[PDB]
């Protein structure tokens, strides 16, 4: 039609100079493919290879929450582990990845010859009760670890008499328990026990025989590090919680030399991060500085320890009549029958679910993002120069979201003063980066900041979050 | 005449292969957020179904009502008149059809190199020589032939069907071994709702994604024997085996792990075969790639197909509508193809174009749904062997008018930038075919350029 015919092209195209042409051409074609694949293997050859996952355990992927009186976990009404099977899903919500139940042996006082740790007290529920709560936490994928220090009531934790007794007796109650079903053990106050290091060599040789998943927790009330350290010369995998963190934070110098000092000196393990081996953070801290703790806690590369009613910031001081050592969580206003009508809409656990501004809706966006990037999970760890009273440290793993978390310790506000040539190549910050939330309400989310001339507020914490580069 | 050998079980294949692509590796993740549970979001792909199921019973009856070549765009042009044809094709050829297969390629090069960086991604530019070196190892053996492209879309969907029945029987031994603790009554609905407005549109946009293609066997006609018996058994045959496909597959999906599992991961099939297999998981994802590699060639068996017959009509420059003497395929119909699909490549996160094609292919099909409704009153003296009863024409215009409201008001800009590229091909056609006896010099130029393609390619003009 528009074109030419089939007999004039068969007349102009048979000649010589247009079959030599397209085989011209079909050969240069079939070279490039063949150069296009062999420049792409090129590349992908020479090209940086992917680092490896480090096979991470169960409890490195969340914080802890301990429960210290199962009775006062609720008050009234239900106080045996049939009543906290109601309460799991409170616990799923805060996204924690395991459970430090208090003691639930049947233990009357500083005598030795019928506190035994095989049976549970009957105020706390029977076997039946206590297992049909394990397979429903792991319905949750919750863990559950049993706290067993055979006296609690009095005043010594270990017993004014001998050790042998209660260290053969505690070794078949493990027996007896990873038989039953627990995820791993706590002892508390280990430092009332003869040559602790010795029995915490056996502890953990003999819980991590039955399986490579279970866990070892030793508390210890001692702040100097020397004595800190000397329980981990024989243990590698030992969770110690302790009160190095405590007894300080009013700067941020203080906290900066307590976290470096101790990282370094027991080469970057995994460590825990706690104020305290069984109280709360309020004990510690003034109540302008349980926002910024728990920032702090959530990003710091370990595994973060929490005691119950720490994220609504339960404090006995603000009650009259609680005792220190057991207060009561805070449901409602209707949970503590002495002098009533005090208890506040910010003081309880159903007043916070709904305002984006509370420190429970604080702890539960932290949780969720400790529990899911790999930067938080299994990365490294880098802290560098700031200003006075400001901490500030850096959380990549390979090639992920870098996070960038700045903390203003002091009472006056200031400039962030962040400098550069102090960081390794890989993980260099940028000149602007987004930020993801802050501890004051009152600033905008996803805006790309500059921090070059980044002023801070007293008493605040950044969590930034930049991109690869 | 180009041939008449495409048989029954080709143009099956042709649909299953059209149909079956990177949506059902891609699209699960995102009907997953927005619906936000598992029981809704299973809800959009088995609607999606049903919504296919009745556009192919007005295809199959619209297409043996007209018989003539290029589909969705012969009958638009007879209807409608030239205009809408026009714009009926020049949507498709440069909307629909190149961003598919650039897509298509992209998810093909993308899992072919898991297994080499299984922790991040891959480099750009090695991405994007894998899938040019394929597009165009697909364009030289479409234009070498037509027999060896229907034995490879033949062999390519007897590979998709492989793997996915080995993915729906490793997600089914759950049932067996006791794991559907997801699916359970129980839990069933593991989350309500987020939002307070119609995001859903959003979400069938974008599982509706998986189902495209699903009218491309009536532009391969006048090389379908029997058209009038065949294609309607193969558009009744083909679309219900999908649905029962893709509903499973996405059963098995979410009953392996969580929905959290797939709301970050970026490997939705690589994950699930590195749980349920742990070491020898290297097969699934190759699979993928074959699966892949599947739906390229049937793109460019069709789409080759529909810019041929969208030059004979004049709508479409001269120089296309090639036939190669000594086998018979389009060649410079082909090379224009595959150098659009190029031409896309140099735009990365097409995955975000989705909605783009997804729109589009809104857009004309109502249009074409409308015209079957116009002429089923306007002309009624029509030999239809086949019939199809009423109110289906009507359930699908409801529902095409509710998807496109709700979807011009989420996003707008994106929407009005495609209507806007769309609607300005009308200025090519008053340039083109409305304006006539042009200066000798375009005349000139024209024969030229077609007469040294002719020479180059070493083709007949039907005409
Ligand atoms: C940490 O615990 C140790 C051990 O209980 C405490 O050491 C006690 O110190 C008092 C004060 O001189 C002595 O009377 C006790 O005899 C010590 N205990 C033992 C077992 O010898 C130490 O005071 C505690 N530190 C803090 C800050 O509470
Ligand atoms: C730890 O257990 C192993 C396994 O039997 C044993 O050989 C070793 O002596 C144990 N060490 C201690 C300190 O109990
Ligand atoms: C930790 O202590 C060692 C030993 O003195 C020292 O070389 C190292 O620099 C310290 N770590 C840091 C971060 O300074
Ligand atoms: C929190 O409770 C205290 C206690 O009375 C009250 O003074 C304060 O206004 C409350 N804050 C908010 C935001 O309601």
């Amino acid at each position: 039609f528009t074109g030419l015919s089939k007999e004039e092209l068969l007349k102009v195209a048979g000649s010589p100079g247009w079959v030599r042409t397209r085989w011209a051409l079909l050969l240069l074609f079939w070279l490039g493919w063949l150069g296009m694949l062999a420049g792409a293997v090129v590349i992908i050859v020479r090209a940086p290879r992917c680092r490896e996952l480090p096979a991470q355990k169960w409890w490195h992927t969340g914080a802890l929450y301990r429960i210290g009186d199962l009775q006062a976990f609720q008050g009234h009404g239900a106080g045996n582990l049939a009543g906290l099977k109601g309460r799991l899903d409170y616990l799923s919500s805060l996204k924690v990845k395991g459970l430090v139940l208090g003691p639930i042996h049947k233990n009357q006082k500083d005598d030795v010859a019928q506190t035994d740790l095989l049976q549970i007290d009957p105020n706390f529920g029977s076997k039946e009760d206590f297992d049909s709560l394990l397979q429903s936490a792991k319905k949750k994928s919750i863990r559950v670890i049993l706290d067993l220090t055979p006296n609690y009531r009095g005043e010594n934790s270990w017993f004014s008499t001998q050790v042998d007794t209660v260290a053969t007796k505690v070794k078949d109650a493990l027996e007896f328990w990873l038989q039953a079903g627990v995820d791993g053990f706590q002892v508390r106050d280990i430092e009332n026990l003869k040559d602790a290091s010795s029995f915490l060599a056996e502890w953990q040789n003999i819980t991590k025989g039955f399986s490579e998943d279970r866990l070892l927790i030793a508390g210890t009330n001692s702040s100097d590090l020397q004595q800190i350290l000397s329980l981990l010369e024989s243990n590698k995998d030992l969770l110690l919680t302790s009160s190095y963190l405590s007894d300080s934070g009013s700067t941020g110098e203080h906290t900066k030399s307590l976290v470096t000092q101790y990282l370094n000196a027991t080469g970057n393990r995994w460590c825990s991060w706690s104020l305290s081996q069984a109280r709360l953070l309020t004990s510690f801290l003034p109540a302008q500085l349980l926002r910024l703790y728990q920032l702090m806690l959530f990003t710091l590369p370990g595994t973060p320890v929490f005691s119950y009613g720490d994220e609504i910031g339960l404090d006995a001081a603000a009650l009259p009549g609680q005792p220190m050592e057991a207060p009561v969580m805070l449901w409602d206003e209707s949970s503590f029958p002495d002098i009533p009508g005090a208890v506040s809409a910010n003081m309880t656990v159903k007043g916070q679910s709904e305002d984006p501004g509370s420190l429970l809706s604080l702890f539960r966006r932290l949780s969720d993002q400790r529990s899911k990037e790999r930067s938080l999970l299994h990365g490294d760890f880098h802290a560098f120069s700031a200003g006075p009273g400001l901490f500030s440290y850096i959380r990549h793993w390979d090639q992920n979201e870098r996070f960038l978390v700045v903390l203003n310790f002091g009472d006056v506000g200031l400039s962030a003063g962040l400098q550069a040539s102090d960081l390794p190549a890989s993980a260099s910050l940028p000149a602007k980066a987004d930020l993801l939330l802050s501890t004051q309400p009152g600033r905008e989310e996803g805006s790309p900041l500059e921090l070059e001339r980044l002023k801070l507020e007293p008493h605040e914490g950044l969590l930034l979050r930049f991109p690869y580069a | 005449a180009l041939k008449k050998e495409i048989g029954l079980l080709s143009a099956c294949t042709i649909i299953i292969g059209n149909i079956i692509g990177s949506g059902i590796f891609i699209s699960p993740k995102g009907v997953l957020e927005h619906s936000g549970s598992v029981g809704l979001a299973l809800f959009v792909w088995v609607l999606g179904g049903g919504v296919t199921a009745l556009g192919s019973l007005c295809y199959a009856e619209l297409g043996v009502a007209i018989p003539k070549s290029g589909g969705d765009y012969a009958y638009v042009t007879e209807i409608f008149g030239g205009l809408a044809g026009f714009l009926l094709l020049w949507s498709a050829v440069l909307i629909m059809y190149p961003t598919s297969l650039a897509v298509i390629s992209m998810t093909f090069s993308n899992y072919v190199l898991q297994p080499v960086f299984p922790n991040c991604i891959p480099p750009t530019t090695a991405s994007r020589v894998l899938s040019m070196a394929c597009l165009m190892l697909l364009t030289w053996v479409n234009s070498s032939s037509v027999r060896w492209a229907t034995r490879i879309q033949d062999m390519f969907t007897g590979g998709k069907l492989l793997a996915l029945s080995l993915i729906i029987g490793v997600g089914l031994l759950q049932i067996f071994q006791g794991h559907f603790e997801e699916l359970r009554p129980s839990n069933a609905f593991a989350f309500w709702m987020t939002p307070s407005v119609g995001h859903l549109a959003l979400a069938f946009l974008q599982g509706s994604f998986a189902f495209s293609g699903w009218n491309f066997l009536n532009y391969v006609t006048e090389e379908m024997v029997d058209a009038r018996k065949n294609l309607p058994r193969a558009i009744f045959i083909s679309i219900p085996l999908v649905t029962f496909v893709y509903t499973f597959t996405n059963i098995a999906y979410f009953t392996a792990m969580s929905p959290q599992e797939l709301l970050s991961s970026n490997a939705v099939a690589v994950t699930f075969g590195e749980k349920l297999l742990g070491y020898f998981s290297w097969v699934m994802p190759v699979s993928v790639a074959l699966s892949t590699f599947g739906g390229i060639n049937g793109y460019l068996f069709t789409y080759s197909r529909l810019c041929f017959s969208g030059a004979r009509e004049g709508h479409l420059p001269s120089l296309l509508a090639m036939i190669h003497v000594r086998h018979c395929t389009p060649i410079p119909a082909l090379l224009v193809c595959c150098g659009a699909t190029a031409v896309i490549m140099l735009v990365g996160d097409t995955y975000t174009l989705i909605n783009y094609v997804s729109f589009i292919n809104y857009l004309c099909y109502g249009v074409t749904i409308l015209g079957l409704l116009l002429l089923r009153w306007r002309r009624p003296a029509l030999h239809r062997p086949i019939k199809v009863n009423l109110l289906i024409p009507v359930a699908y215009l409801v529902f095409w008018a509710f998807l496109l409201v709700f979807s011009f008001i989420s996003e707008p800009m994106v929407c009005g930038v495609g209507v806007i590229i769309i609607l300005t091909g009308v200025p090519i056609f008053f340039l083109g075919v409305f304006w006539r006896s042009k200066p000798k010099c375009v005349h000139r130029l024209t024969e030229s350029m077609t007469h040294w393609g002719q020479e180059l390619c070493f083709v007949v003009y039907p005409q």
